RNA sequence: GGAUGUGUCGUCGCAUAGACAGCCAGGAGGUUGGCUUAGAAGCAGCCACCCUUCAAAGAGUGCGUAAUAGCUCACUGGUC
């Protein structure tokens, strides 16, 4: 309706078209389509399938929008890696599972344009710190 | 609070704090300035201070204890044909007396717990930190 | 630390901040008085344990410990002070501060490290070398596991006038 | 009970590795941390304070929002 810019940072479900809770009047009040966005996002959640992949939304004026879809948090595979659809009600006092390192090589392998990390045991040890408070314990370390 | 058994009735006399003016069972510690009496109820107000202000759990030693019996007379009586019946409990606190200890809380935690025990209570007082090993 | 006089007559001192005091070599037995200032660092830096050089205002110097110290009620300060005069080989028993080391695996499931006698009494060390603290785990330590008094490392020389089957360093449940 | 009134002592701390104040700028990526929740994403309530980049940036302090977003502090650099 004008031209006032802004970047807008969010979070929205993959596979699914939101009703009034996330978005409607939440970027939509800014100036940017929401019928072409029910056929553009939802169709690259195509690709990497259930998760909440985060988005970011810069919306310039009258009809336009561009949008970053970045990586699926595996907090929906870390519960799927043990048994859990709801997270440990304290991460100290009941605990979760224990994934591996190798399920932090597709962590640090979609997250390549995220972790600002260089070598292998940066990115790695970095999102091993999302599991640790979140509850589960983790196989590994140093030595044997 | 109260005493569980006993004799009933007392009197009232003062001089300086016998035993005593140390810092055992914890860290942190509230002591008396003033000679004063000190209800149950006045005890139980800076229990239930300090109490909800550490939360779970800290740990809380609550010295002084009210063994002596206060009584008034009824309402309204012409002085004589007895004496007053048991109104309350007091417990002598003298100055320089520790009355609280607490322990398993920081520094910070222990003032405030304590300060506000004081505005609860009849006399000034003071916090301190240990050292006093006459004995232990 | 170097007092001065020790008449049994105190208003040489009293303001002029003081403290009485007595040490006591167990042949030897001398009065004197102390600048507060001096021992209040000394004291709080060495302890009952401490062990300290005092010179007299005569010229002789001599080694002591703390053997007892009465305070003010009402003003909670120094008035006084029992000196023992140390000797060589074998003092006398010492009362040492137990501690606690590391993040105990009590503190992380419900409960708090509790040091249920804060000060232990050894009998004896060979005096030149005190034990002045007293480390004692508690990582292993859960939550209604008590120290008795006999698990404490003492340092070669020493034992314990404690019973040591005695509760000491007690980690307590939460509430 | 309160108070940068003013005198006097004592404690501790920070400073010729440049500080207190003032002024410019950053304030971080995991990460809406988990739990709760109709939503809680630093910030209504229960457990923990881990890594990444650096000269420096802490699951973080107050205001804020139904919840976002937003303003600012704890740290560092210049300035003196």
């Amino acid at each position: 309706m004008r031209r006032v810019a802004g970047i807008v940072k969010l979070q929205l479900p993959a596979g699914k078209a939101t009703p009034a809770p996330p978005v409607g009047p939440a970027l939509g009040q800014y100036g940017a389509n929401i019928m072409e966005f029910t056929k553009a996002f939802n169709a690259q959640t195509a690709d990497k399938g259930d998760a909440i992949i985060p988005v970011e939304i810069t919306i310039y004026a009258d009809r336009s929008f561009t949008f970053i879809t970045k990586t699926p948090p595996m907090s929906y595979l870390i519960r799927k890696a043990a048994g859990i659809g709801k997270g440990s009600s304290t991460p100290n006092k009941a605990k979760v599972g224990k994934l591996n390192w190798d399920q932090v090589l597709e962590i640090a392998k979609t997250k390549m344009p995220d972790l600002n990390a260089g070598s292998v045991e940066a990115a790695a040890n970095t999102v091993a710190g999302t599991a640790r408070s979140m509850g589960v314990t983790v196989e590994g370390g140093p030595n044997a | 609070k109260r005493t569980k058994f006993r004799k009933q009735f007392r009197g009232r006399m003062t001089g300086d704090a016998k035993g005593g003016d140390y810092v055992a069972f914890g860290d942190y510690g509230l002591i008396a300035m003033e000679p004063a009496w000190i209800k149950s109820n006045q005890i139980e107000a800076c229990r239930i201070v300090m109490s909800r202000h550490f939360r779970r759990g800290g740990k809380i030693y609550i010295r002084i204890f009210p063994d002596k019996p206060v009584t008034k007379k009824p309402a309204e009586t012409r002085m004589g044909k007895g004496k007053g019946a048991v109104e309350y409990w007091v417990s002598v606190v003298k100055p320089g007396r520790v009355m609280f200890e607490v322990a398993g809380v920081t520094e910070e935690q222990a003032k405030e717990a304590f300060r506000l025990a004081g505005h609860k209570l009849p006399i000034q007082t003071k916090m301190v930190k240990r050292e006093v090993y006459d004995e232990a | 630390m170097e007092l001065t006089a020790k008449p049994r007559t105190p208003k040489q001192k009293l303001d002029e901040s003081m403290i009485a005091a007595v040490a006591y070599n167990k042949e030897n037995n001398v009065s004197f008085a102390l600048d507060r200032k001096a021992f209040d660092r000394a004291f709080r830096q060495q302890s009952t344990t401490g062990l300290f050089d005092i010179t007299v205002e005569g010229g002789e110097t001599f080694p002591a410990l703390v053997k007892a110290v009465q305070m003010d009620k009402r003003k909670r300060a120094p008035i006084h002070v029992d000196f023992y005069m140390v000797t060589y080989g074998e003092p006398v028993e010492v009362s040492v501060p137990v501690h606690t080391t590391g993040r105990s695996q009590g503190e992380v499931q419900g409960g708090l490290v509790d040091i249920v006698v804060h000060n232990l009494q050894i009998v004896a060390p060979g005096p030149r070398r005190i034990p002045q603290e007293l480390v004692v785990d508690v990582t292993k330590m859960n939550i209604g596991d008590h120290i008795t008094a006999g698990d404490i490392k003492l340092p070669e020389g020493c034992t314990l006038a404690a019973d040591p089957e005695l509760t000491v360093v007690s980690v307590l449940p939460p509430r």
